[PDB]
Order: structure tokens, then C-alpha cells, then sequence
RNA sequence: GGCUGGGAAGGCCCGGCGGGGAAGGUGGCUCGGCCGAGUGUUACAGCCCCCCCGGCAGCAGCACUCGCCGAAUCCCGGGGC
RNA sequence: CUGCGGGAUGAACCGAACGCCGGGUUAAGGCGCCCGAUGCCGACGCUCAUCAGACCCCAGAAAAGGUGUUGGUUGAUAUAGA
RNA sequence: CGAAGCUACCAUCUGUGGGAUUAUGACUGAACGCCUCUAAGUCAGAAUCCCGCCCAGGCGGAACGAUACGGCAGCGCCGCGGAGCCUCGGUUGGCCUCGGAUAGCCGGUCCCCCGCGGGGUCCGGUGCGGAGUGCCCUUCGUCCUGGGAAACGGGGCGCGGCCGGAGAGGCGGCCGCCCCCUCGCCCGUCACGCACGCCGUUCGUGGGGAACCUGGCGCUAAACCAUUCGUAGACGACCUGCU
């Protein structure tokens, strides 16, 4: 027979391969369609979850009852250290899909960099891009690169740049730096790989990427939970107290006739550490990171205007499970997928 | 030793069924721009037939059901399954001797390719019926590199263009080579006509 | 666009057929696909044949469309078709197709020599004349 | 010097719907598509030419890893030039649409 | 059943000048030229007389649906020389009984925008197709003018600015607003 | 070999008879260079078609393969398994 | 109590009944591919379906309608002008 | 009372855009000298369908880095050689316009426009396609000399430069210098185990894979386990640190 009182579904069944993510760093999916009218910039930028806190503003949207009154938000801190570009690589659209044309990285790479490339740093005889940082330092390979830099540019469609991420400068325990492809939006592609190539082995601040009240997407993997249970992964109905063979459980799978189980069926397994792309965060502010001219300069963190206090982001004792922040950062309003100490992807809205 | 046939203009199950022969034999086939393939009866008829062939699917795990591929060269790869024994060897060599491309790649983009007067719309569809572009229904049903290989195709295009020109004029040039050299071919050329050639 | 049309008294060459590879005038229009034809001089006895296995040349003889066997053969003799046929380009390149039909092995070879010989000529010369023309570019 | 024989493609036995007579190949001809062509063809020595692991003895010459299947053909099958033939032995099935090379001196010219 | 012939034919003035690539039928004069493109129709189109006097149309072997194309062919090969020679002028009158419909020409014809409908605060912003000019005509209060060459796309860009103004949810009998075709004629009469 | 002792046709035609399509003619009109082409009206035959009077070998199921039944009114040769 | 060829599938349907084989020819059925054969320069017409149609048993449709289209029957009026 | 960690619309943050169209409303327009959303053709059109955002990522691909200096080693590119096991398909190639079918192919373009080339007008040749896949290209015996027509062509995986080609490029073109050969087409002139009629002959092949004998130019490992860490975890697996 029918269900006799209708209820709607628990659960997406557009988000459920419920397994945990191959990767650990947000892939970003899908980039902003490049329009050849603005300047060239980068499209994306990586940091690290620290912690959150409050914030308090005055409101400025007419008609609502909280009009300019007082409002605290919670939070995000999200530490961005500037990332060193290595490398660009040259995207071609084939009929197949978007084929990889050619990767060009630097002459001198930073051991942070070369700590992703081996699975042992202490084992390994740290050889990677030995032979190849020769192609920088002779005739022959610097035609080599011109031809390939002239290929790409004849050639490719989209160019993205390879940066890694500067691990020295945070208080994570890990040294292995991550590298990511950002696709760079802007002028034709000639001005554009001329560009890329001219920020070779240059420092990106998050200034030139993001800026402030922004609306911008975060991608990152999900704070890992272990095996579960359907009531805690689907958040099904609990089965009442009397039942014999536990309560905890979907009680009917499926009907007689289809002699199988459903996909769309509640079922017991992985909880968390999934990949997401959570959608319009708005960055409430940069803040600058720790500089001296004469001394510490820590105001610029969390003193404003109203405050004009000497205090940073940092409360006191640090963030719990992460560290002191005290590299540039950007606070971005509500939560955020991930844990502590986390890498998370920031991306250009995708959307006008 | 192996055919290369232009999809454009060709009728999919007329000339699915001679490729599906042909390939049977051992003869090896290979198809290029599967998107100017076209079918019998209107646009909207075909496209509510590959929706229904899109809503069959299986109900309890639709990974494990029909894979309804959207692009041009692997529907015609898959009707000529149909019309193939895929379940025994002889049947998946001959699917593995067939092969199909969007558009037509550089390895058959410079070779002459073959036309089928047996499957042509021209030849058996009246032309006061409709027809449906199989590059527009892939398009509208799913597929996403209409345009590129478009503007590939395109491309292609002014490169055949300008080739042609080339050999036009090669050919030119030989017929004014051989007008002014026939005074000492003459006695060549009277005996290959009089056995049937250059009349 | 069209050039020619069925209309009394025109030529056709049968395709396929009994009366194959024959000239044979149309006499009178029977339907739709199926029209009375005569073939005095070609050795073609009057009779009906469709239209798809006549295809229609350029000649168009004037006589009447229910002629008794007689006028047609008089209009035929007197417009002399067969030496006008023979003369035109078709029957030029089917008598060619013939000759290369009956072509024997001997012949065979005597072609493949000659066309050796003369393909090594033109070529020659072919090659010539795109040194000079580039020459000249230059 | 140069190549004596017909090409021919084995297209299956002789056989029903349900029902395959081994003893009797389907042979398709190359250029000839129409039961008239085919009265020239009739009659003639067939060979399917295939190599094996072990050598095996060869008529004047050295011995070699190849061997072959003889056969005749008997008549024409059905309106499109295939043709029917006999072997001695039955052909393995490992020659579906396989390459057989049909002789040309049980001649008749 | 299959009609063995069917012809029809267009005596084209002198001041125009006709010519077909094939089946597409360019006329070029005083206004402009105006391109169709014929096809898919399966009719022989021929241009016979000294001066190119007439324009004519032909059937072999045609069904009854084959046939009723002939004549659609000359009208609308006729439709063409009109607009070419004086062009085609459509009038519509705003018509509504207590809000006063306010129609603003924007860039030059193409843009029109709609206010004051039946009360409502969105403004109904509607294209003109290419070649189409709109305007708002004089001696009449509440009158818009669309004048072109092209007969289908100035009577489509009258069709898209009528039914525009469309009442929602209401009775048509009694709401009788909106903006509809009045008179539809030439530039120039001459 | 038989037929309607085959039907029409092919060639020379001769002395007549009536009817019809609508033609080296006439003719309203149209299109090009008196001529050519397309339409219409009475309509003899100098384009022809049909019927009635009357006769020549040229026939013959005819390789001008236009449409049958066939065999003591029937025999020969050749190819393939 | 019955195998065999065809009806995709199959009690009773069509053909046809059984020793082991080689050659030839069929019945019922078919000849785009699966799958042997129309790979005929097959003949005459009908049909557009945004629910087309596709072969005894048999696996599917009714009454009522349609200027969609193709034929037939009957009845008036039209150069005294429909 | 309560740190950390888990957790509650019991706290907090976020949840998107296009394409084709259904019903429908229309434009031009005959059938049916009038009229008609329909017969050809065209417009608007939605919780619809598809795609985009998002999750996984194919007995599917991508370019890039390092590629075992050892105390015995093992490899990568080049060239020309010898046997030595397995697996086989085969039996000259075509190196290319777009395109329409009630239409097309080729030149010159006196003429004009545009970047040697392209477009338009006019003219001239074919169109059951001879600038035909019913097609074209190469010959499929060798060597001696001794004449004629034709004639500077080719080769030595000939050596060095200049390019075209990115869709899944994987091939070709254009120039310099050394040596050698007289090859295509017709005629004499002989000789080639002439193996005495008997079948898998004849080639793409120096085919593809595995194990061994010649040299020149270059190489120096990374992965896993063990240990540790918690952003992870039933066990595996995963994020990390360690002259």
C-alpha cells in the first residue's frame, strides 16, 4: 500500500557518495569564466582555518527592524600567508575535454615545495628538478622555454599558475607545502601568460586576490567522523524503546518486489571528511599580519576605529588547537567546512 | 585497407547497418563527424525518443544501468552494438575493429574519406520530410563540445580550402604542361585512347 | 533550371532494360511513369517503358504524338540522329568505357607502358614549369 | 612475383537460425557482388593459409610454420556473389571474417 | 494526385530589380534590398522578360500541399517588392480606460519601454527585431508607428509590444487595456 | 505444332467514304530576333489519327526479345558438385 | 507418449513426424544488421503520427467525430453570369 | 561548578544560472480570387526536460620530476651486425575542399571590391559526371653492349640549416656540400641450376613481445614496511615529522 502520511526524504541524494575524499586539499571544480575585457588576476587563493570569534557592527539595510542597531556575527579566521608561484601550465579545449598543453615551473624552488614531490623527506636524496633548473642556465634550454612560452601562447586556452603555499611562516607542526593550480581571468592570452610569467618566483598576498566586504566561495574537506550510525548520517527517526534488534536503525529497507536495496535508501557508514564547496561567505576584513619598523606591530589585527585598542586576532593564550596567527589573514562571516589547521580553498564568486 | 567514411549526410540506422556489416567481415572502419549524421522524422520526435531512452534506468542502482552517452560518435558506436553480437568474441572484435570520432581528428583529417549513396538522405529520405541533426540533438540532450569542435571543424575547413587551392592549381599547371608537350606525346596518348582512355 | 523535358518526339538513351544502351524517341505520354516509345532506326520495336529506365538527352525531333511508325523513322533519317549521337561527348566516353571493357592483356600492357612513359613526361615537364613560375614569383 | 589468387573472406557455414552445417563455408569474393558474376569462380581451389607453432613440412622448399586448409568451391549463394565451399577438413571457426586466398588454375578460360 | 504542372507569376515593376542565387531571391531599390532564402520549398523559380519584367514560379509533379506553396512563394515575393518600393508602416492606438499607458521610444526605435500599465510599478522593456523603427506617431494622442522593410519582422515587433501589455489574472472582456495593431499600411502610398 | 488456321506491326502503295485531336493557315493577345516561341476561336487536310469499302511475296509467337500454351508437334553440345 | 524447421520466447499454432551420413529440392516461414538469403538499377498506390505502423492462435481497444489527406455515390446552379 | 572534545532550528552560516520547448497566445501565408498559429516558414513561452552550481571519478586519457655509483650492478638515445623462443594479421598505395539536390564542376577574369590570394558581374567549356573511385598513381624478371626518341634525374636508412603541423601533431615540405649511377619508352645481342607439370610462390617486416653477444654519449634511486603525529581511523587506509 501507499505511505499514509507524506514526510519528505532524509538526506541529498545529490551529495551522497558517502565515502571519504581522495584528496585533502579543495579541488576547485570550476573556475569564473575568464571575460577578455578585465585585467588579469588570479581567480583563487589558499589558507588555513584557525578558529572564530565574534563581531560587532551596525547594520545598514532599510526597512528591516535591526537597522542601524548594534549586531554581533560569529567569525572565521582564516590565515593566508602569502603563496611563492613555481610554475604555470597551459590548458587546450579538445573535442575529449581540456587537455594539458604544457607545464613550465621555475628555476629555484623552495624546499617547501619540494617536500609535496616525495613521500620521505628524510629518506629521499632531495633530487627533484635537478636537471631541469639547467634548462634556466643555458642557451639551449632558455630557447627551449622561449619555444615553449611561444607553443602555450599560440596554442592554449586557458593558462593557470602553479603556487604553493609558505608553511615556514605558520605554526602548524607540518613542513610539506601544497601546491595548487589557480586559473588566472583577465586580457588575451598572450598578455596573460605574460603576466604568469613575469610573477614567476614571486610572493601573492591575499590583497591582490580577494578583497574587503567580497562575496567568495569556500571548498574544503569536511571535519572527519568516523563510522556512523543511519540516525547520526541520515538523521533518521528513532525506533521507540520496545523494539528488540536495536533502536538506532532504519527499520524497512524496501519493498518485497524489487528484490534489491535501493540507493536511496538509508544506510549505515562513513560520516564526515567529505568535500564541499560551501557558497556566498562574505569577508568582513583582511587584516594585515605581524610587521615591524620599530617595534611589534600587532594593532592592525583587531584594533578598529572604534577601538583603537593594541589587540589582535589572537585571544588570549592563542587559538585553542592551532596556534598564534600572525601572518595576514581574512575573516570571513559565519562557519566554514573543516577543522582546525585545516587548508581551505578561497574562490572568486562564480556568480554575479 | 581501411575505411574512412564521412558521417555527414548519412542516415544513423542506414548507415549503422552497413558499417556493422562491414565490420563483421574484418574490414576495418572508422567514421568521422558523427555530428552531421541526421535522422528521419522531426526534431521534436527524436528528442522525445532518446528522453524516454534517457528515463530508462535502473531503478534500485543507476550506476549499474543503461549508459546513455551523450556525444555524437558514441551513439552511433552504440547503435551499431546494437546491430552487433557484443555478447561473443567475434562481436567485441568487431566493435573493437570500429571506430568513431567527433568531428574528425588529424589522424583522418588529411585522407580521403568514402560516401554511402545507400544511406544518404538526399538518396532515401524524401525531400519533403524532416529530418533531425544529430550534433543538435547530442547538444540539446547533454553534450558539451558542440562549439569547439565547431570551431575546430571550421578551422580544418580553411586548411582543406587553401590545400585545395594548391593542388587546383597543380592541376592546372599539368594541363598546361600537357598541352604544350603533346607534339611529343602524341603517338602515348593515341594508343590510350584508342584502347578507351582520355575520351 | 531544367533543360530538358519529356515532350513529344524527344531522344532517350535506356539505361537498363531489354533495349539497353539504345537511342529510342517518345512517341506519346501513357501515365504518369510510363510513357510509348520507338526505336525504328535502333533497332527498338514501339512499346511502353517507364521513365526510369530511359534517361532523356537533348535531341528533340518535331513529328506527331501518335505517328504510325513511319513519320517518326522519316523525322529520325531526316534529322540524322545517330551521326549527331555519335558525334556528341556521350556516346564518345561509352564507346571509351567500352573499349576499356573489352580492353585485352596484351593491350594491358602496351597501356601500362604508355602511360608509364607519358606520365614520366608530364611530370617532367609539370616540374619545369613550377621551377620557372617560381622563378618568376621569386 | 606478384599476388595469383583471389581474395576471399570467410563469412560463416553454412547454417540456419538455429542450425550451422560445418562442412560448408560461406565465401565472399571480392568484386564480385551478383549471382552472374560468379559462374567464373565456380569450381575453384581454395586455401586458407595459416601459421602454427611447430614447423611442418613444405613442398619444395625448407620446412616452414605454415599451413593450409584446401577446398572447392561448388556453387554461388544467394544473389550477392558469396559462394559455397567444401574442405577437406572443416574450417577451425578461428577464421570468422578472415582472409582465404581462391586460386586461379582449376582454369576453365 | 500528383498534378502534373502548376505556375504562377509576379509582374515585378520596373523600378525594382529581382535576382535569384539559385532559390534565394534578392530585391534591391529606392528603400533598400531585402534577402529570402527559398529553399526547402522544391519549386523552380525563374526570371523571364527583357528588363526582368516577371517572376515565375513553378510545380512539377506537386501533392496538394506541394501545390499550396506556389502561391505562398508569390505572396510573399510580393510582400517583398511592396516593402522595398513603399515599405510597410503599422499604427497601433494605446488603448485603456483610467491608467494612461506611457510609451518611451529609447534609443532610436529599437528600445521601447511600457509604463503605467494598468497600475503596475514594472516597467516593460521590449526590442524591436533589426531594421524595425518605432516611434510615436503625432495628431493622435496614445499612437505608436513601426516602420520597416521587412513586412514579417515589423508585424513580429508589433505582435512582441502587443503582447507585452497582457492583463494577469483578470477579465479580458471587461479590462480591455493594452496597445493593438490599428492600421497596417504603407510608408508612401504614391 | 495450335490459336481469332494467331492479334497488331514493318515496306510499295493505289480508287474512294465519313468523323476527330486542332496545323506550312487564319486570328485577339503575350515574348524575342518578315521570322521564331506560348496561349484561343470555326475548322477542310498540304501535322496527323480512327472507321467503312479491296489487295501485294515479307513472313514465323520474329535477337526491331510488344504480350501464350507447349513437345514421339524435340534434338545436340558444354560447364559445376 | 513427440523429437525437428518457423511463430524472438512457448503443450495444444503452421509445416512436418525421428536409424547413422554425403549431394540436391522444398513446405511452413522469411531475405537492412543481430541471422542463411532481394547487395532486384522490382511494379503500382496510400500514409506524417509532439501515443505512427509492422503478420493465425497472440498477448491488446470501443461508440462518436476530423475540409489532414486519397478515392467513390447522389443532388442542385453557372455567361439568361454563380 | 567545570577545561577540551562531541552535540541541539535548543546556538550560528549558506542554498545559485542558461538552452530546447509543452499547454497557450501570436506573425506572414495559400490550400479555399475572402478569412485562417500551419500546410512551408517564424516569435514569446513555464515548479517541465536537459545542461550549468555541487558528490564520486573508466580495464580512460594529461604533461611534468627522479629514475637504482655499489660493497657484486642495472638502465636510457644512436648505428650497423649474428643466431635465438613465442604471437600473429597480411600479399602495392591514393598526402585530404566546403557543399546543393526544383542543381553543380572548371578557367579567364577585359571590370570592380577586399587581405600572391579571396569575393561579385560578364563570357567561354563539360553535367547521366574523362579535372569519372565506372577513378588515379608505381610496375611485378636480372644483367652484357649498341642504336634511336626522351633526359640531369635518382641514390648512398647521404650529411648540415630554414618551416608547416596541438584535436588524438606525429608526418611532410623548403635550401647548401661530397661521392656514385645512366635507371624510363622502342629495337638488335646473348647469358642467368632450362632443377625434366604438380601445394602453402611472391611482400607490409630490419613485424610485436621475452633472454643473450659490438661500441659512443649520459645516469644516479625512489616506493613500502618499521618509528612518530592527529586535521584521520573498526582493521586497512589518510594528513604529517625524523644530519
Amino acid at each position: 500500500s501507499h505511505r499514509k502520511f507524506s514526510a519528505p526524504r532524509h538526506g541529498s541524494l545529490g551529495f551522497l557518495p558517502r565515502k571519504r575524499s581522495s584528496r585533502h586539499r579543495g579541488k576547485v571544480k570550476s573556475f569564473p569564466k575568464d571575460d577578455p575585457s578585465k585585467p588579469v588576476h588570479l581567480t583563487a587563493f589558499l589558507g588555513y582555518k584557525a578558529g572564530m570569534t565574534h563581531i560587532v557592527r551596525e547594520v545598514d539595510r532599510p526597512g528591516s527592524k535591526v537597522n542601524k542597531k548594534e549586531v554581533v556575527e560569529a567569525v572565521t579566521i582564516v590565515e593566508t600567508p602569502p603563496m611563492v608561484v613555481v610554475g604555470i601550465v597551459g590548458y587546450v579545449e579538445t573535442p575529449r575535454g581540456l587537455r594539458t598543453f604544457k607545464t613550465v615551473f621555475a628555476e629555484h624552488i623552495s624546499d617547501e615545495c619540494k617536500r609535496r614531490f616525495y613521500k620521505n623527506w628524510h629518506k629521499s636524496k632531495k633530487k627533484a628538478f635537478t636537471k631541469y633548473c639547467k634548462k634556466w642556465q643555458d642557451d639551449a634550454g632558455k630557447r627551449q622555454l622561449d619555444k615553449d612560452f611561444s607553443s602555450m601562447k599560440k596554442y592554449c586556452q586557458v593558462i593557470r599558475v602553479l603556487a604553493h603555499t609558505q608553511m615556514r611562516l605558520l605554526p602548524l607542526r607540518q613542513k610539506k607545502a601544497h601546491l595548487m593550480e589557480i586559473q588566472v581571468n583577465g586580457g588575451t592570452v598572450a598578455e596573460k601568460l605574460d603576466w604568469a610569467r613575469e610573477r614567476l618566483e614571486q610572493q601573492v598576498p591575499v590583497s591582490q586576490v580577494f578583497g574587503q566586504d567580497e562575496m567568495i566561495d569556500v571548498i574544503g574537506v569536511t571535519k572527519g567522523k568516523g563510522y556512523k550510525g543511519v540516525t547520526s548520517r541520515w538523521h533518521t527517526k528513532k525506533l521507540p524503546r520496545k523494539t528488540h534488534r536495536g533502536l538506532r536503525k532504519v527499520a524497512c529497507i524496501g519493498a518485497w518486489h524489487p528484490a534489491r536495496v535501493a540507493f536511496s535508501v538509508a544506510r549505515a557508514g562513513q560520516k564526515g571528511y567529505h568535500h564541499r564547496t560551501e557558497i556566498n561567505k562574505k569577508i568582513y576584513k583582511i587584516g594585515q599580519g605581524y610587521l615591524i619598523k620599530d617595534g611589534k606591530l600587532i594593532k592592525n589585527n583587531a584594533s578598529t576605529d572604534y577601538d583603537l585598542s593594541d589587540k589582535s586576532i589572537n585571544p588570549l593564550g592563542g587559538f585553542v588547537h592551532y596556534g598564534e596567527v600572525t601572518n595576514d589573514f581574512v575573516m570571513l562571516k559565519g562557519c566554514v567546512v573543516g577543522t582546525k589547521k585545516r587548508v581551505l580553498t578561497l574562490r572568486k564568486s562564480l556568480l554575479v | 585497407q581501411v575505411l574512412v567514411l564521412d558521417g555527414r549526410g548519412h542516415l544513423l540506422g542506414r548507415l549503422a547497418a552497413i558499417v556493422a556489416k562491414q565490420v563483421l567481415l574484418g574490414r576495418k572502419v572508422v567514421v568521422v563527424r558523427c555530428e552531421g549524421i541526421n535522422i528521419s522524422g522531426n526534431f521534436y520526435r527524436n528528442k522525445l525518443k532518446y528522453l524516454a531512452f534517457l528515463r530508462k534506468r535502473m531503478n534500485t542502482n543507476p550506476s549499474r544501468g543503461p549508459y546513455h552517452f551523450r556525444a555524437p560518435s558514441r551513439i552511433f558506436w552504440r547503435t551499431v552494438r546494437g546491430m552487433l553480437p557484443h555478447k561473443t568474441k567475434r562481436g567485441q572484435a568487431a566493435l573493437d575493429r570500429l571506430k568513431v570520432f567527433d568531428g574528425i581528428p588529424p589522424p583522418y583529417d588529411k585522407k580521403k574519406r568514402m560516401v554511402v549513396p545507400a544511406a544518404l538522405k538526399v538518396v532515401r529520405l524524401k525531400p519533403t520530410r524532416k529530418f533531425a541533426y544529430l550534433g543538435r540533438l547530442a547538444h540539446e540532450v547533454g553534450w558539451k563540445y558542440q562549439a569547439v569542435t565547431a570551431t575546430l571543424e571550421e578551422k580544418r575547413k580553411e586548411k582543406a580550402k587553401i590545400h585545395y587551392r594548391k593542388k587546383k592549381q597543380l592541376m592546372r599547371l599539368r594541363k598546361q604542361a600537357e598541352k604544350n608537350v603533346e607534339k611529343k606525346i602524341d603517338r602515348f596518348t593515341e594508343v590510350l585512347k584508342t584502347h578507351g582512355f582520355l575520351v | 533550371v531544367f533543360r530538358r523535358f519529356v515532350e513529344v518526339g524527344r531522344v532517350a538513351y535506356v539505361s537498363f532494360g531489354p533495349h539497353a544502351g539504345k537511342l529510342v524517341a517518345i512517341v506519346d505520354v501513357i501515365d504518369q511513369n510510363r510513357a510509348l516509345v520507338d526505336g525504328p532506326c535502333t533497332r527498338v520495336r514501339r512499346q511502353a517503358m517507364p521513365f526510369k529506365c530511359m534517361q532523356l538527352t537533348d535531341f528533340i525531333l518535331k513529328f506527331p504524338h501518335s505517328a504510325r511508325q513511319k513519320y517518326v523513322r522519316k523525322a529520325w533519317e531526316k534529322a540524322d540522329i545517330n551521326t549527331k549521337w555519335a558525334a556528341t561527348r556521350w556516346a564518345k566516353k561509352i564507346e571509351a568505357r567500352e573499349r576499356k571493357a573489352k580492353m585485352t592483356d596484351f593491350d594491358r600492357y602496351k597501356v601500362m607502358k604508355a602511360k608509364k612513359m607519358r606520365n614520366r613526361i608530364i611530370k617532367n615537364e609539370v616540374k619545369k614549369l613550377q621551377r620557372a613560375a617560381l622563378l618568376k614569383a621569386s | 612475383s606478384g599476388r595469383l589468387w583471389c581474395k576471399a573472406i570467410f563469412a560463416g557455414y553454412k547454417r540456419g537460425l538455429r542450425n550451422q552445417r560445418e562442412h560448408t563455408a560461406l565465401l565472399k569474393i571480392e568484386g564480385v557482388y551478383a549471382r552472374d558474376e560468379t559462374e567464373f569462380y565456380l569450381g575453384k581451389r581454395c586455401a586458407y593459409v595459416y601459421k602454427a607453432k611447430n614447423n611442418t613440412v613444405t613442398p619444395g622448399g625448407k620446412p616452414n610454420k605454415t599451413r593450409v586448409i584446401w577446398g572447392k568451391v561448388t556453387r554461388a549463394h544467394g544473389n550477392s556473389g558469396m559462394v559455397r565451399a567444401k574442405f577437406r577438413s572443416n574450417l577451425p571457426a578461428k577464421a570468422i571474417g578472415h582472409r582465404i586466398r581462391v586460386m586461379l588454375y582449376p582454369s576453365r578460360i | 494526385m500528383k498534378t502534373i504542372l502548376s505556375n504562377q507569376t509576379v509582374d515585378i515593376p520596373e523600378n525594382v530589380d529581382i535576382s535569384l542565387k539559385g532559390r534565394t531571391v534578392i530585391v534591391k531599390g529606392p528603400r533598400g534590398t531585402l534577402r529570402r532564402d527559398f529553399n526547402h520549398i522544391n519549386v523552380e523559380l525563374s526570371l523571364l522578360g527583357k528588363k526582368k519584367k516577371r517572376l515565375r514560379v513553378d510545380k512539377w509533379w506537386g501533392n496538394r500541399k506541394e501545390l499550396a506553396t506556389v502561391r505562398t512563394i508569390c505572396s510573399h515575393v510580393q510582400n517583398m517588392i511592396k516593402g522595398v518600393t513603399l515599405g510597410f508602416r503599422y499604427k497601433m492606438r494605446s488603448v485603456y480606460a483610467h491608467f494612461p499607458i506611457n510609451v518611451v521610444i529609447q534609443e532610436n526605435g529599437s528600445l521601447v519601454e511600457i509604463r503605467n500599465f494598468l497600475g503596475e510599478k514594472y516597467i516593460r522593456r521590449v526590442r524591436m527585431r533589426p531594421g524595425v523603427a518605432c516611434s510615436v506617431s503625432q495628431a493622435q494622442k496614445d499612437e505608436l508607428v513601426l516602420e520597416g522593410n521587412d513586412i514579417e519582422l515589423v508585424s513580429n515587433s508589433a505582435a512582441l509590444i502587443q503582447q507585452a501589455t497582457t492583463v494577469k489574472n483578470k477579465d479580458i472582456r471587461k479590462f480591455l487595456d493594452g496597445i493593438y495593431v490599428s492600421e497596417k499600411g504603407t510608408v508612401q502610398q504614391a
